[PDB]
């Protein structure tokens, strides 16, 4: 109401969540148990993501200085 | 400045895994600098928080 | 395990998603790794540093 | 409306499922 | 263990309320009996009887 001021502008379904809530929590449980990592996929993901762009960037690189005529 | 509640602060090693929370960019890359394996950091790609 | 199992399918929740875009990104760095080996076996480490 | 042609013929609880599969 | 803690905080369920509540009460009775500790000092056994 203290943007409205400045600038001149005028004026069900939390239930199915909290089951999801604790089926998530339950999951997590057994996971910790199972000595399970549901995170090491998109760790190592991320981890090759950064020598791609590295890679890339190398690559860009030379195609800066030798030109697309040459590499090609 | 309560004398009869003087606040201190004590380390303690999480025994078990802590419940995620939401940081920015910035401050998250600021928790896994100090923490390194022992922090998991996740862009949600809705938010960017 | 198949407990687990149950619970994921229940929370539309893919315990692959993670390692499945992993290996598609390994491919992506051994293609590129080939392309830049390509070019030092041309130009030569020396040109190329 | 196939079927309409030839014979002459003109024209909230999907949650408490998705439980019951879990279980 | 932990299946039950998560059941319990699904359930909005609170497992030591019982053990809180009889702490804060064994401080009550100790304080009560201090009292009636003391008057027996004052008095006697033998007035109090």
């Amino acid at each position: 109401q203290k943007y409205a001021s400045i600038v001149g502008v005028d004026l069900l379904e939390e239930i199915t969540k909290d089951h999801k809530v604790l089926a998530r929590q339950q999951l997590q449980v057994l996971a910790r148990y199972l000595k399970m990592d549901l995170d090491n996929g998109e760790r190592k993901f991320l981890k090759e993501k950064d020598t791609v762009a590295e890679l890339q960037a190398q690559l860009d690189y030379l195609n800066a200085e030798l030109g697309e005529f040459f590499v090609n | 400045y309560n004398p009869e509640k003087k606040e201190m602060i004590q380390e303690v090693i999480v025994e078990e895994d802590l419940e995620p929370f939401e940081a920015s960019k910035e401050t998250a890359e600021q928790f896994k600098h100090q923490h390194g394996d022992k922090v998991d950091i996740f862009e949600i790609p809705e938010t960017g928080e």
